[PDB]
């Protein structure tokens, strides 16, 4: 044997582990490696929209802190 | 069926009507419309035969075809205004579909086929029903827009019916026919004084009502649907008869009978306006109406028709089943001329 | 039906705040309790006129009392506000709960320092 | 980058099927006291390359009495359904977000069934058309309660949003709370993925193949490949609506470990109770169906909607 | 504009697929080879003659009670009024009267498929 | 002008009643009006109601499930017709698909009444909210508010159904 | 009271399913009209700031209503974290 | 109006038109009456939605209530006369005349 | 005709939902709100018939707030002559007008 029939339930889970862990990574790549922006409400889009019209280099990822203030 | 279930049904249907009177919100009417419709389909199949199940599939066609098209109207009213309270509808377009798809459920001419063909394909039970309950909906509807509505559509719908009712029922031998070419008259009746009293409309309404439901009762306690089974009737109930002969001189509108009322009314409310011309060709159409009720008068009470041997087994017996309201529906179809100032409590 | 009334370009300009959401959300708290009587004039101004064109310089008062309320920050708790910020900000849903450590420092260094 | 993401969640998802196709035939070989593919690759690990390639390279046949257009569409819109039907499972992170999650899987899984219907119809056989009718019968046993347990599970979530089920079971799993409605909801689940006993539309003994009967090669493939991706799918959907998976944000990994292991087990699971039972017939399925789950479901409903409000447990989230 | 890529993207994989199914191999088509299948014999009526229905009955019931779980959808938001006597009255009264709906179609044998 | 995607939808919705009216087979006029649901799902989507293109979407495809197996039982013949195998059916095609195509152009380019009002154009992105508020789905809350302001609404429509079991159940009795 | 138990007896030997249905309708029916915490709920859902509180004008004559959020006047909430 | 209000209009009166015209099958008209009330539903979502009246979103369930409510009576009025004819073409339904 | 059992009553069977501006949940408005409370309040009490004469400039400005179909004129008016002075080339457009501006919070 009953253990012969592992290696095909580690091959299927070799392949299901690779779609959670690819959107993770790549939402981590395209936001900044901080686990990309939740916008369920149109508050948030809001927020969204105003972190990207101050970053200056027109992406809401991009943080500016109290350095940005003077 | 169930008697059970027939009572929640009738509720049901008079339900709907109810929900449609007394709403405010557009869509609560559609839904009234919607309830009452869904009631009253079963109830046209009571006594199931192809005929009866024919009937049905045609009223469930029309009446969906009517309910989209006023749905869509509300829609378009809804567009252009943000109200859902009925009132002048404030666009015309939804005002000219809202008016077509009240005159289809109503069965005003162009779309008066139906009626002839629903009314004899069920009982005369049903067709009590469908022909008296079933105008108070549209009719209601109609009276609260009374003020947006386009007399140039609605005047023509009416003359079209009155014609067509007479010109129908001339050529009738089955009873039930007869009554749904009278009912599109009176309806074409009804809806010309609308645009110019709707006071005249409810009277109109409720002293047809009458007529019709003593009409429908003396039919059905006479088991005649046929113009010959109807002429055997002196030689069993000659009292029936001769109510029935006097009701029928009513429908034709002939003075001192109640009958006379309504149409004499609405012609002088008509030329209370300008309006010489409309109410002439009303009353000259309805000479039409008053020869076949005159033709039906002579097969059934003024001459005795040839009868058959089994009616002497028929002499032996009772009728078991008793109307109640039948006496007063009688007197209230004849004898109410002299009380027309009354018509004020209407208003 | 007559010409509309605008105010110039002029009119419109004041010191910005730039700072991103979740700075904001890390001071809110705080900054809500601070800078009270001007947002609440201002929104007073807002509900009542109907009419953004006549309540500006509440804005910039509004606008002045945020940019006071952060130099203070800036002046006394950098660094824990930086920390508890940096927290709020790598959340996809900038949660609160998830960075409570962060927060009670930057909370005990506003309360010995202001 | 979003369509290298499509392609990381599409590709592992066809390899995953295709390798669930010799774990499902070395489970019932053991099961049978055989031992299932062994020759073909070590431990039978090239038998799926092998089906694929055989199947690839196979004559398609187009029935002469056949309608041809509905006749190919029918596969594409089952494998396309079922790719389709994977993008808002969060594994933490889903693919696309959505507000009703749950919504878009029950309307894209009863699109699904038009596939079997127009095969069926369209093959212009009386097979198929027998398991193309038994395809609308099963769906009018499944849908109504699969949709008031849906529901009736979810009024403790707060919303419709799949991502908000992790944090909902952060302490306990929603099988503690529920587990007459996750016992239901794994004989829906069953029944909606024509998996065994209620494989009624393939209907092998009874219907030779049923609705693909008429169906060979490439086109024959698709159809396997949606149904054993559709059996994947819906056991991921029970790990996460019943068995929550505690979710650490700087460690997405062990989430996506623990969240494949548990729908792992549950189609081990499945393909244990197809090698354990007998077939239903498909009146008893609509009568178990009609008749002990809905007036069970509609007094367990009752109860999930009294119950929050009784003990003060709303979940946030209007 | 995701949903609607990814849709694309599984369309055309799916008619990459069948285009490849087609377009590979080698097609060797008669009259024989492309006849319906019916075990070996030739069918005798149609496939397109009409199916008889024995559960036409259900089949009604489950279009008004599909859309029954429409108007039971809304519940989760609609646990966040503010009068909860209200909506806890309305959830079961819908709900009851989906019961007596099952219960009076049970008892009248409407349940049962035709024979 | 903005990708066109909701005028490319609404045609698209415009084609699949086409379709349907003009009556091919009952299975072909289902796939019509499911191809129209779906699209209506998407013009629907496309301005906020989520929930209801969902709804909708959903309504129509367990009423098509009904339909294509009573079609199968009541309204088969040996040879089931498509769009292009009648000159009534193809004609009624034709004739929608230009009809439509003759309203577009003649709104596009032009800018006239057709019969109720005029129309320019310009994508329907022009009257649009730009409005900036709220942790909630508006219309979420909106159809939630049928459990405490629509009381008479729920009464009615329960009834209804109820009533409607009862009503089949008379009707198909026979005897 | 003799009859109806011989009557749940049968019911519970026939269609165990239908007896579990009924007693958890009946319950989820009358549970909630005697449970103290129904209130609870409804103070719950009454104390979610879903919109902007917008302020009163001060005419000088509202010793109950707070000049600033940390005042002593206004409603508390106090009650909801001991729960 | 946007070109979407023309569309859905349009949509309307085509399905309207479709139900007009009888061909055979019963049932084609019937899926042309649950046409109409398709194009009733978006319709009146669109414009609910662009005014943002927030109590009449719940009016198009309502509509679609009634819709079913429609589709279950026409669809047992299509079982009884095809019981009776063993076919439901509408040419047989000529047992009653005006 | 109309029986109005709700007004008799006092019970309120559907006129919660007959108008934009009453009393919506979360206090969300309608986006004609203004409009149509001052339509209502003008034409109220003096019946119908004398409302569609006195109320007309309300009403008027209710309906283009519904329908906006003066606006779309006048911005369709703007980007014609627009188009026209930058095809003879007099225009020029300004910066900001072309996505390289200045943006503010
Ligand atoms: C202007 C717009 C016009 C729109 C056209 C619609 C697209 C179809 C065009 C090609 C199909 C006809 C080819 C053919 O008949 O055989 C060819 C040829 C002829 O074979 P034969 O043996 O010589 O003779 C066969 C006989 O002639 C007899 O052959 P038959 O019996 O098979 O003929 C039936 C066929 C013949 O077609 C016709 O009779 C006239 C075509 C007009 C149909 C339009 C009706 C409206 C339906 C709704 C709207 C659909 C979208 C339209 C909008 C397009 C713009 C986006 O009608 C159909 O089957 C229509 C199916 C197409 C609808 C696809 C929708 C997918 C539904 C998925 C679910 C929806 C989710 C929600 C959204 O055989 C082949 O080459 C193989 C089959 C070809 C199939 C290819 C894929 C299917 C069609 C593409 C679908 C595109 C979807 C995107
Ligand atoms: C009790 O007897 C029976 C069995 O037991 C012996 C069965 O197995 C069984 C099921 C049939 C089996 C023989 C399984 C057949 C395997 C499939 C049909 C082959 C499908 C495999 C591929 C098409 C998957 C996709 C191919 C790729 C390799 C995946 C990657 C895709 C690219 C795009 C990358 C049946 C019906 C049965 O009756
Ligand atoms: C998994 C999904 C993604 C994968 C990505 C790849 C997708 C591939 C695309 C799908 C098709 C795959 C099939 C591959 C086999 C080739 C089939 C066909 O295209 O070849 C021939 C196409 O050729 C045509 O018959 C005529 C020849 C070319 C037509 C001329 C058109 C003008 C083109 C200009 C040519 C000039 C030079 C080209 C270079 C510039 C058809 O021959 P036919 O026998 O019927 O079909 C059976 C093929 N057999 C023999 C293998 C069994
Ligand atoms: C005179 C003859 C009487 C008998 C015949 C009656 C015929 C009609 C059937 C039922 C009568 C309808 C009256 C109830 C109208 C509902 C509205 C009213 O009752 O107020 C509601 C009170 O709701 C109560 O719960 C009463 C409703 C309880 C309904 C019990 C079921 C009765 C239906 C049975 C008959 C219907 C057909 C048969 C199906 C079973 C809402 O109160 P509240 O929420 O504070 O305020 C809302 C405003 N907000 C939003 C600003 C806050
Ligand atoms: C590789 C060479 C390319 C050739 C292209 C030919 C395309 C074509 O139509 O030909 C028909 C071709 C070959 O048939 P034969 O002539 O009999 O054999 C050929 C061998 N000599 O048959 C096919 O394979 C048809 C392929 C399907 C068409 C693909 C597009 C279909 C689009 C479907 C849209 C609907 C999807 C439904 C689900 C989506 C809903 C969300
Ligand atoms: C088939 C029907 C497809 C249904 C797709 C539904 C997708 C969905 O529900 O996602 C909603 C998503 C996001 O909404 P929320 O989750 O509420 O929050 C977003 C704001 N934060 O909305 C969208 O992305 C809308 C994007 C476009 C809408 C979908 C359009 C698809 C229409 C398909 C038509 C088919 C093509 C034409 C031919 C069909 C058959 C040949
Ligand atoms: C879904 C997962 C799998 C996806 C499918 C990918 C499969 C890729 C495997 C490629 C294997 C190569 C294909 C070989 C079979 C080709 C068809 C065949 O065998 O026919 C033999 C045939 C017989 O010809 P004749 O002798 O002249 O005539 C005799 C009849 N009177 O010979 C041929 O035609 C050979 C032509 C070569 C075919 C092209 C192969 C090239 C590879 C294409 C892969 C496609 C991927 C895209
Ligand atoms: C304090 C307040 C609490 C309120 C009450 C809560 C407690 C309620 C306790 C009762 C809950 C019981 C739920 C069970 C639901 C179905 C029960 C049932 O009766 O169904 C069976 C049918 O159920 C089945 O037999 C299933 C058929 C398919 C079997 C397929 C394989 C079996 C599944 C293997 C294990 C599944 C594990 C499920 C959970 C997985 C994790 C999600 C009825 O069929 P018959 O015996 O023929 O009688 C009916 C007519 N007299
Ligand atoms: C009070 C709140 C109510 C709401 C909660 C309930 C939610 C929904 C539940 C009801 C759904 C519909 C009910 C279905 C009625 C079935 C009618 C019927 O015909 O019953 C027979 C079975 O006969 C019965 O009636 C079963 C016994 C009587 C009904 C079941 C119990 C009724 C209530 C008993 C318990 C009451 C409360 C529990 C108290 C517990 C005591 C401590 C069905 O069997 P057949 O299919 O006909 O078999 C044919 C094959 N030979």
């Amino acid at each position: 044997m009953w253990f012969e029939i592992l290696p095909g339930i580690a091959v299927m889970a070799a392949c299901l582990f690779i779609p959670g862990m690819a959107t993770a990574h790549i939402h981590k790549f395209t936001n900044g490696g901080k686990e990309k922006r939740v916008a369920h409400f149109s508050y948030q889009w809001n927020l969204m929209e105003r972190d990207r019209r101050i970053s200056g280099v027109n992406r809401y990822h991009v943080t500016k802190g109290l350095e940005n203030i003077d | 069926m169930n008697p059970i279930i027939y009572t929640t049904l009738i509720m049901t249907v008079m339900s709907g009507t109810m929900l449609v009177m007394i709403s405010s919100h557009w869509l609560l009417i559609w839904i009234g419309f919607e309830m009452n419709l869904l009631a009253m389909i079963p109830v046209l199949m009571k006594n199931f035969n192809p005929r009866a199940t024919e009937a049905a599939t045609k009223y469930f066609l029309t009446q969906a075809t009517a309910s989209m098209m006023l749905m869509m109207a509300i829609i378009i009213n809804l567009l252009y205004s943000g109200q859902w309270t009925i009132t002048k509808m404030f666009n015309p377009v939804a005002m000219t579909m809202m008016t077509m798809a009240l005159a289809m459920k109503l069965g005003l001419s162009p779309f008066h086929f139906w009626v002839p063909e629903v009314t004899q394909g069920i009982s005369l039970q049903a067709g009590l029903l469908l022909l008296t309950w079933q105008k108070l909906a549209p009719l209601s509807v109609l009276c609260q827009i009374s003020q947006s509505i386009n007399p140039n559509l609605m005047l023509t719908m009416a003359m079209l019916s009155i014609l067509i009712g007479g010109w129908g029922g001339l050529n009738q031998t089955q009873l039930r026919k007869i009554m749904a070419y009278s009912s599109i008259a009176h309806m074409g009746w009804m809806t010309a004084v609308l645009p110019y009293n709707t006071t005249m409309t409810i009277l109109n309404l409720l002293i047809y009502i009458t007529m019709t439901l003593a009409m429908f009762m003396l039919l059905i306690h006479s088991s005649a649907t046929t113009t010959l089974s109807l002429s055997h009737t002196w030689n069993k109930m000659p009292v029936i008869t001769s109510l029935m002969m006097v009701t029928l001189l009513s429908m034709g509108g002939l003075p001192p009978l109640s009958g006379f009322m309504p149409k004499w009314m609405i012609i002088q409310e008509m030329t209370k306006n300008e309006s010489i011309i409309m109410p002439t060709l009303m009353a000259m159409t309805a000479l039409l109406n008053l020869y076949f009720y005159m033709r039906l008068a002579y097969s059934s009470s003024l001459t005795m028709f040839p009868s058959t041997n089994n009616m002497k087994m028929k002499w032996q017996f009772e009728h078991t089943k008793q109307m109640k309201l039948l006496p007063t529906m009688i007197v209230l179809s004849t004898l109410v001329l002299p009380m027309t100032p009354a018509l004020s409590s209407l208003n | 039906p007559g010409i509309v009334e605008l105010p110039t370009l002029e009119d419109l300009k004041v010191q910005e705040v730039k700072v991103s959401s979740s700075v904001l959300k890390a001071a809110a708290h705080h900054y809500g309790a601070q800078c009270d009587k001007p947002n609440k004039e201002f929104m007073l101004c807002r509900w009542e006129e109907k009419d953004p064109r006549r309540c500006l310089e509440e804005g910039k008062l509004v606008n002045q009392c945020a940019l006071d309320f952060f130099r203070q920050i800036k002046r006394h708790c950098a660094e824990p506000f930086t920390e508890y910020w940096t927290c709020i900000d790598y959340s996809g849903l900038q949660l609160f709960r998830h960075c409570r450590k962060q927060q009670a420092k930057f909370d005990e260094c506003v309360l010995d320092k202001l | 980058m979003f369509m290298i993401n499509i392609l990381s969640l599409i590709i592992p998802i066809l390899l995953a099927v295709a390798f669930l196709t010799l774990v499902e035939r070395k489970v019932l070989g053991y099961m049978q006291l055989r031992k299932g593919p062994n020759v073909v690759g070590p431990y039978g690990l090239l038998q799926p390359i092998a089906d694929a390639l055989k199947l690839f390279t196979k004559e398609p046949l187009r029935p002469a009495t056949s309608s041809i257009s509905m006749f190919i569409i029918a596969p594409i819109l089952a494998l396309s359904l079922a790719l389709t039907m994977w993008v808002p499972l969060p594994m933490p992170y889903p693919l696309i977000n959505m507000n009703l999650g749950v919504l878009f899987m029950l309307a894209m899984s009863s699109l699904a069934v038009y596939s079997i219907l127009w095969s069926g119809w369209a093959s212009n056989s009386k097979y198929a058309l027998i398991g193309a009718l038994r395809a609308v019968a099963q769906t009018i046993s499944y849908e109504v309660t699969l949709a008031i347990i849906l529901l009736s599970v979810l009024l403790m979530n707060g919303s419709y949003t799949l991502s908000t089920l992790i944090t909902t079971q952060e302490h306990i799993w929603m099988i503690f709370t529920s587990w007459p409605l996750a016992m239901m909801w794994f004989i829906s689940t069953l029944a909606e993925t024509n998996r065994a006993p209620f494989d009624l539309t393939e209907g092998e003994s009874e219907l030779v193949s049923g609705f693909n009967v008429e169906y060979a090669a490439g086109p024959f493939a698709m159809f396997f490949m949606a149904e054993y991706a559709n059996i994947i799918m819906m056991n991921a959907f029970t790990a996460i609506l019943f068995l929550g998976a505690s979710h650490d944000p700087h460690t997405p990994e062990l989430y996506t470990i623990n969240f494949v292991l548990k729908t792992l087990a549950l189609t081990i699971t499945f393909l244990w109770i197809r090698a354990s039972y007998p077939r239903f017939r498909y009146d008893q399925l609509m009568h178990l169906l009609w008749k002990s789950f809905l007036p069970l479901t509609l007094a367990l409903c009752m109860w999930h909607i009294s119950l929050p409000i009784m003990t003060a447990s709303i979940p946030p989230q209007s | 504009m995701n949903i609607m890529l990814t849709l694309l993207t599984n369309v055309t994989l799916a008619s990459l697929l069948v285009l490849i199914a087609f377009w590979l191999p080698q097609l060797n088509a008669y009259s024989e080879k492309t006849s319906p299948y019916e075990c070996g014999f030739d069918p005798m009526g149609s496939a397109r003659l009409p199916f008889s229905m024995k559960f036409f009955l259900v089949a009604i019931t489950f279009l008004l009670f599909d859309l029954e779980i429409a108007l039971l959808l809304p519940l989760p938001w609609a646990s966040q009024t503010n009068n909860l006597k209200t909506m806890l009255t309305m959830a079961l009264f819908l709900l009851i009267l989906l019961a007596a709906s099952l219960a009076y179609e049970w008892t009248q044998k409407g349940l049962e498929w035709a024979e | 002008m903005t990708m066109y995607i909701a005028f490319i939808l609404s045609t698209i919705f415009v084609i699949g009643f086409v379709g349907f009216s003009s009556k091919p087979s009952p299975i072909y006029g289902g796939l019509g009006l499911i191809v129209s649901g779906g699209v209506g799902c998407g013009i629907v989507l496309n301005f906020g109601g989520s929930f209801l293109g969902l709804m909708v979407f959903l309504i129509y495809l367990g009423g098509m499930l009904v339909v294509f197996g009573y079609t199968t039982a009541m309204a088969t013949e040996m040879y089931p017709e498509v769009w292009v195998s009648n000159k009534t059916v193809f004609g009624a095609f034709v004739s929608g698909l230009m009809m439509e195509f003759c309203m577009v152009y003649y709104a596009l380019k032009e800018e006239e009444v057709e019969i109720i009002f005029k129309f320019n154009g310009l994508g329907d992105w022009v009257i649009y909210d730009t409005g900036d508020s709220g942790f909630f789905s508006e219309e979420a809350m909106g159809i939630a508010a049928l459990y405490s302001y629509g009381t008479w609404l729920v009464i009615v429509t329960g009834w209804s159904l109820l009533i409607g079991v009862v009503v089949i159940m008379e009707i198909t009795r026979g005897n | 009271a003799g009859r109806i138990a011989s009557f749940l007896k049968n019911a519970w030997a026939k269609e165990p399913v239908l007896v579990a249905s009924f007693a958890i309708g009946g319950l989820a029916i009358i549970l909630p009209s005697l449970s103290p915490y129904t209130n609870y709920a409804i103070r719950i859902n009454r104390a979610t700031p879903y919109n902007y509180p917008v302020p009163l004008r001060d005419d000088g004559n509202m010793p109950d209503v707070p000049s600033h959020p940390q005042d002593p006047q206004g409603p508390s909430l106090e009650w909801l974290k001991n729960l | 109006m946007p070109l979407v209000y023309m569309n859905i209009i349009m949509a309307f009166a085509i399905a309207l038109a479709g139900l007009l015209m009888y061909r055979s099958h019963l049932m084609s008209s019937l899926l042309c009456l649950e046409g109409m009330m398709l194009s009733l539903f978006i319709m009146s979502t669109l414009i609910i939605l662009n005014t943002h009246f927030t109590l009449a979103n719940m009016m198009p369930i309502i509509l679609l209530v009634f819709a079913a409510c429609e589709a279950a009576l026409g669809l047992s009025l299509l079982v009884m006369v095809s019981n009776t004819y063993g076919t439901d073409y509408v040419q047989n339904l000529n047992l009653l005349q005006c | 005709p109309f029986f109005d059992v709700q007004k008799r009553l006092g019970l309120d069977l559907d006129r919660w939902m007959t108008i934009q501006s009453a009393e919506q949940p979360h206090k969300i408005p309608g986006r004609c709100h203004a409009f149509e409370k001052e339509w209502i309040e003008c034409a109220h009490g003096i019946g119908g018939i004398r409302a569609e004469k006195e109320c007309k400039i309300e009403f008027d400005d209710f309906v283009e707030c519904l329908l906006r179909q003066k606006t779309m004129k006048r911005l369709s008016a703007i980007k014609r002559q627009r188009d026209k002075l930058i095809k003879e080339g007099k225009y020029t457009p300004p910066p900001h007008h072309l996505g390289k501006e200045d943006p503010r919070p």
